[PDB]
RNA sequence: CAGGUUGUACUUCUUAGAGGGACUAUUGUGCAAUAAGCCAAUGGAAGUUUAAGGCAAUAACAGGUCUGUGAUGCCCCUAGACGUGCUCGGCCGCACGCGCGUUACAAUGACUGGCGCAAAAAGUAUUUCCUGUCCUGGGAAGGUACGGGUAAUCUUAUUAAUACCAGUCGUGUUAGGGAUAGUUCUUUGGAAUUGUGGAUCUUGAACGAGGAAUUUCUAGUAAGUGCAAGUCAUCAGCUUGCGUUGAUUAU
């Protein structure tokens, strides 16, 4: 039972804020290689 | 027979997906012999709705952005035993597709 | 109804009560109104104080009637009325309870402002140089100097 | 034959009901009531003086169509609108105090009755056998008299 | 197994939902769980009443019609409760009578109002950013 | 096939001082080539002088509006650092069905 | 009697019929017998229109004659009373 | 059987004499006679539904017509009502057969066309078309009932009763209607 | 009031004119005591449709354009 | 404003050009002959294109 | 007529997924060169490209934002700094001039009472979010008594308001209208005094439908009417949406 439960939609939104964060770290940093984007398969078990 | 009642819930952004998982996982249960599936139920789509004013600098007539991020729920049962789902849920669905599980008998 | 008797004497056009407040003949409480104290919804409160006919019209009430109304204004907390029902409560530090009066009324905004205009608070100057106090807003408000605070009818 | 409240207009019924509490007078009149004192935020008090059993009368209705409704929700189900000024008209709420009692008073009737039972509004009030017979009785008096207007 | 001898038609009006069950009785008018001598807006009431009549008290006196109605306005569940008795009547004679004796009503119903089996289309049409409202907007000095 | 990546490609080339014309068209040309079905190129800036300018170079197709707009489009757009101020490039590459 | 501000001016000259809210015993009987006196139709205008006598008096003097079955109400509305005095209007001293 | 008005009113009392209105009118079709002057029809929708529309709803329409006071039709059906039980108090005729002869007459048949040229204001004769005559007609009838109706204790229904009967009577003292309707034909007839 | 109303009907529908661009032309086909059949081609403002019927308080007119 | 891309003109034109043996006068048939012949993205255009392919149809039974 | 159940029962209502369905179809005038097309009628849930929106070409306006940006050129400041923080003021100051709006001049109304009609939105880590039942207060609001929900499960299938029936007032700047102001009480917040908001009793102004001008607006559209959502500890007279009542005139 995964801590706190969360309103699908207050979820979802952190989700891809979460993963808009994400983008902005990879494309900053890895601005060498030609980045495209990022294929994320959360589990409470493995990001 | 230690039969269990499955409860299969998939929430995702886009419905694309949450359709594939939800057609194959019923395309698979009903073909298993040890499986009883209530049909794929939908629950009813929520909607996310964000108005922006487009421009950063208030100047311009009123621009406004309607943005949209829909939600499509779908809830699946099962009659089956632990072993049983762990074999059914044996996919390889697309991202950002949470499946959540509840067990009672 | 309004089946009167004797007309011309057995009614009365117009009741003296505090002062200057003369009475107009259409209904009892409503014409309470004028008194500079009662208002829409005190007259109703006096009438079933005085166990006096409301819908019933406005003179069919005699002297006793009036004092009746002079004196429950005098001391209303005597008569009942829950302290929260009066014009004025807890004045000066010390005076108990009272309920503004026609003529007591005008006096004791007089000694109030007045009870500012020494004390020279920011409420206080703002009443004497005469601008709303709360109302704040001055830019586009009142203009032509409208009607300032404290508001007399004539 | 014989009819329910569901068969008679209750703006009718409330009319009757009201002094069958009257005649009967086995409530009591508290004292904030004549002490003038309108039902939430509006202008002038109440014209009707026995307005304290028209309320009730009804709350009695309102009661015995729907079960376990709630003191804050009666509040609102009243129906009321707030001239505020020059801000617009929002609902209101109404009074909490004599519509309270009321419930408390129709209980003491043998009419109203708190269900501890579910576990949602445990306590709520609901019409009870004595209680809606009665209610009946004015309805089927009332159905009658309506079909007796030849 | 089971299976009653019942009808199922609905009206709709702007939001309105008309759920209108028909069975074979004596001549019963529920709606919403009252008789429609009680509907809000005493006036139409007779609106209601249009159909029976059209008809004539002999359809509806030898059935039995239940309606339940929660729409939207006062006046709008009126033209569905309307809509529902208009379309169950129908409905009923088509499972449970001649074919031919639904053909007649439904002209019946259609020569003196379509109001009655066809359906109010339109609803609300969405604001807009443009201005105050639907269609209107902020005032726009020019000079 | 990828803009986000041409882009990179782009933004080096420039800071490595190649002309714009021939940078761009080495850009579109090998878009172009890995299969695009239309490409083009903005670089909006001080482009060799006082006042902003904006350039532009186009091969091909391009879907420039509807819904299948953003569909059968690539577009990334970066920053170019110069001690002159900054350069605004964009690449929309327009992808093969 | 007129301390009204800024009301007076240029236009109609109409003095406002002084209604009144009493009748006096000599006339209240013969005045509610007397209903053919006020038009075909009464209603809380008609009446107000006759006999300088406001609504909300008129109303009494309506439900009174309404009571002694001299009169049938026709609608009754808002403000909108509509009334016939049963048999017909046929009096005219 | 027959439909009569709010209960109480025959349609078949009545009958278009005129050619000219026959088709711009109501009281005529099978499908006009209803009990209520309530449809929440859909005329106004091509160019030309505005004739199918029960003449009395018409009525009822043109008369909520004032901003924040109207806008909502329930009431307008009353104020109709009652005044059309005090039309028939003092004609007892069939109200409709009264109010119809009304929309008949309160429609002017000529109007002047302003047709400016250079700051110059000069005007033509116009015959004023049926469904453009009985427009006028009605809109005219209740615009005058709220003129008088404003401060005073006269009711619509009552200052409209007493306006659709004049109206018939074309008694030009009596209806802030028919005085345009008389005033708009004499100003045309000295422009044409 | 002695008018000579004579009541006539509409034969067609000519154009549009008054660049009001409201008023419409249109011939005329008469049913009176006076004549009758007489055609003129008179300028309406409103509604109107193919066959209605209007009365016309003076015969003696028919103003005419088309261009 | 009812008037015809010129894309919808050409497939009309083009379909009937090389099915005129097939095609119907009937829109509803040619619409599912339409639709199995060819690639019509949009379940509506496909009808715009037999709708007025059908029209053509109706213009050959004249032979201009 | 309400209530409880139950059935591997059903889907009309509700949900939402597949797929239907309009394309301008059928009929006759105008067009007519063949035409593209235009009109009217009929059928139709639906014919103004069905309705409302999203997207939005080439140029350009040296339009606007460097005060949204860890996007920056140059130029400024640099420790008694234009960095950062703290206490207290201010951006709302008033003779006035403009521009959105809110409320209204009232009997097609106001006030008292009665009346199961709605939609769309939202909602928590422990009490911290929505809040139902219950208790206490005249009242705003309190209490923590009993509870559900991190949601088609709980606040809710309902708590809108206009409307409708009854009653009072009865043309009377009367109170329609509510500005201004005076004690009291209550909530948010360390703090409200230069009134946060809310309740009570008074006070009761202009306003009697508005000049020259001038803005949007053709259908579930104008208008009226309330409800949400953003902001938000608390504050809407703003904004973005939602539904109910619902028309004149054009085409
Ligand atoms: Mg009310
Ligand atoms: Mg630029
Ligand atoms: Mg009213
Ligand atoms: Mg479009
Ligand atoms: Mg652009
Ligand atoms: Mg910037
Ligand atoms: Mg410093
Ligand atoms: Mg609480
Ligand atoms: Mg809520
Ligand atoms: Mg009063
Ligand atoms: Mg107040
Ligand atoms: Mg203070
Ligand atoms: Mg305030
Ligand atoms: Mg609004
Ligand atoms: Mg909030
Ligand atoms: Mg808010």
């Amino acid at each position: 039972k995964t801590t706190r439960a969360i309103n699908k939609k207050k979820k979802f939104v952190a989700d891809g804020v979460f993963n808009a964060e994400l983008h902005s770290f990879f494309s900053k940093s890895l601005q060498d290689a030609g980045y495209a984007g990022i294929e994320v398969r959360r589990t409470p078990t493995k990001t | 027979v230690k039969k269990v009642r499955v409860r299969i819930t998939l929430t995702c952004k886009n419905l694309k997906s949450v359709e594939k998982a939800t057609s194959e996982i019923v395309s698979r249960a009903k073909k298993t012999e040890q499986v009883e599936v209530k049909g794929p139920v939908r629950m009813p789509t929520k909607t996310l709705v964000i108005t922006v004013r487009k421009s950063p600098c208030g100047e311009g007539s009123k621009t406004w952005d309607r943005f949209e991020m829909r939600i499509y729920k779908r809830i699946i049962d099962l009659t089956c035993n632990v072993p049983d789902v762990k074999t059914i849920t044996n996919f390889r669905i697309d991202p950002g597709v949470e499946i959540e599980l509840t067990m009672t008998a | 109804m309004s089946f009167v008797i004797e007309k011309e004497s057995d009614f009365k056009y117009i009741h003296r009560i505090l002062n200057t407040n003369i009475d107009g003949k259409r209904i009892t409480p409503i014409a309470l109104t004028g008194i500079r104290g009662i208002g829409r919804r005190f007259a109703y409160i006096i009438c079933k104080v005085l166990k006096i006919d409301p819908n019933a019209r406005a003179g069919l009430l005699t002297e006793d009637q009036c004092n009746k109304i002079t004196d429950l204004i005098a001391d209303p907390e005597a008569h009942g009325i829950p302290t929260w029902l009066l014009n004025r409560i807890n004045d000066f530090k010390d005076g108990k309870n009272y309920q503004m009066a026609s003529n007591t009324l005008d006096t004791k905004m007089r000694e109030d402002l007045e009870r500012l205009k020494k004390i020279k608070s920011h409420r206080g100057l703002r009443h004497f140089w005469g601008l709303k106090v709360r109302g704040q807003h001055t830019k586009t408000s009142g203009r032509h100097g409208v009607v300032c605070g404290v508001v007399r009818k004539n | 034959s014989f009819f329910t409240v569901k068969d008679v207009a209750a703006a009718d019924f409330i009319r009757e009901y009201a002094s069958h509490l009257k005649k009967a007078n086995k409530l009591s009149i508290p004292e904030f009531t004549q002490w003038t004192t309108t039902s939430v935020a509006r202008e002038l008090a109440p014209q009707d003086s026995d307005w304290v059993y028209i309320r009730t009368a009804a709350l009695a209705r309102k009661v015995y169509l729907k079960p376990h409704t709630g003191i804050s929700t009666l509040k609102h189900i009243f129906g009321s609108n707030k001239d505020r000024g020059n801000l617009r008209n929002k609902h209101q709420a109404c009074h909490g105090k004599i519509l309270r009692w009321a419930l408390k008073s129709l209980e003491d009737l043998k009419i109203i009755r708190k269900d501890k039972n579910s576990a949602t509004k445990k306590f709520s009030r609901v019409i009870t056998k004595e209680g809606m017979t009665e209610l009946n009785r004015i309805a089927t008096q009332i159905a009658i008299k309506q079909r007796q207007a030849k | 197994q089971q299976k009653p001898q019942l009808v199922q038609t609905f009206g709709r009006k702007k939001n309105a939902v008309a759920v209108a069950s028909v069975r074979p009785g004596k001549g019963l008018l529920k709606v919403n769980g009252s008789p429609i001598d009680m509907i809000n807006p005493q006036i139409l009431q007779a609106k209601i009443y249009e159909p029976i009549l059209l008809l004539g008290q002999q359809k509806f006196a030898n059935l039995d019609i239940r309606i339940r109605v929660r729409g939207s306005g006062y006046t709008s569940q009126v033209y569905a409760i309307r809509q529902a008795l208009s379309k169950g009547i129908v409905a009923y004679h088509a499972k449970y009578v001649d074919e031919n004796s639904k053909r007649e009503i439904k002209e019946q119903l259609m020569q003196y109002d379509r109001s009655l089996l066809v359906a109010d289309p339109r609803r609300m049409e969405p604001k807009k950013c443009g201005g105050r409202g639907a269609r209107s907007k902020m005032q726009k000095a020019y000079r | 096939l990828c803009a986000s990546a041409q882009v990179e490609a782009m933004n080096y080339k420039l800071l490595k001082d190649v002309p714009v014309r021939l940078a761009a068209n080495y850009i579109i040309k090998s878009v172009i080539q890995d299969g695009a079905k239309g490409c083009e190129i903005i670089i909006s800036g001080k482009l060799k002088q006082q006042r902003a300018k904006t350039m532009k170079f186009k091969q091909g197709y391009m879907i420039c509006t509807g819904q299948p707009k953003n569909d059968y489009i690539d577009v990334a757009v970066r920053h170019v650092f110069f001690k002159q101020g900054i350069m605004g490039v964009k690449v929309k590459i327009m992808l093969p069905y | 009697k007129k301390g009204g501000k800024k009301k007076w001016t240029k236009g109609k000259a109409k003095d406002k019929v002084n209604h009144a809210v009493f009748i006096e015993k000599k006339n209240v009987e013969s005045i509610i017998n007397n209903p053919s006196k006020v038009g075909k139709v009464l209603t809380v205008s008609t009446v107000v229109e006759k006999l300088k006598v406001n609504g909300s008096l008129a109303r009494q003097l309506m439900r009174t004659m309404a009571d002694r079955k001299l009169v049938e109400k026709v609608a009754k509305n808002g403000n909108q009373w509509v009334y016939s005095v049963i048999g017909g209007v046929k009096e005219d001293k | 059987t027959q439909p009569k008005l709010f209960g109480k009113w025959n349609y078949d009392e009545v009958k278009i004499q005129d050619p000219c209105f026959q088709n711009y009118i109501a009281c005529t079709t099978t499908k006009s006679q209803v009990f209520v002057p309530h449809t929440a029809g859909r005329y106004q929708v091509k160019k030309f539904r505005k004739t199918q529309c029960p003449i009395v709803e018409r009525l009822i329409g043109t008369l909520m017509f004032h901003g924040r006071n109207a806008g909502k039709k329930a009431l307008c059906i009353k104020v109709v009502k009652n005044a059309f039980e005090i039309i028939h108090l003092v004609t007892g005729r069939n109200p409709l057969e009264v109010f119809v002869g009304a929309v008949q007459n309160a429609g002017p048949r000529e109007d002047s066309t302003r047709i400016g040229t250079a700051g110059v204001v000069r005007k033509q004769a116009v015959d004023v078309a049926p469904m453009r005559r009985v427009n006028l007609a009605i809109y005219f009838i209740i615009k005058g009932c709220r003129e008088s109706a404003f401060k005073s204790m006269r009711s619509i229904a009552e200052t409209l009763a007493d306006e659709i009967i004049n109206a018939e009577k074309n008694n030009t003292q009596s209806s802030w209607a028919i005085r345009k309707k008389d005033e708009i034909e004499k100003v045309a007839k000295g422009n044409r | 009031n002695t008018e000579e109303t004579t009541k006539a009907r509409i034969m067609d529908v000519l154009g549009k004119t008054g660049s009001r661009g409201g008023i419409t032309q249109v011939r005329v086909v008469l049913i009176s005591g006076k004549e009758e059949g007489r055609q003129l081609i008179r300028n309406v403002k409103g509604a109107c449709r193919v066959g209605d019927v209007l009365e016309l308080m003076e015969c003696e007119r028919e103003a005419r354009r088309l261009r | 404003g009812r008037v015809r891309t010129k894309t919808v003109k050409r497939a009309a034109k083009s379909l009937i050009e090389h099915y005129y043996s097939k095609l119907t006068n009937d829109f509803h048939f040619n619409k599912k002959i339409l639709s199995e012949v060819a690639q019509v993205p949009s379940k509506r255009l496909r009808n715009k294109i037999a709708g007025f392919a059908t029209h053509l149809m109706k213009r050959i039974q004249k032979g201009p």
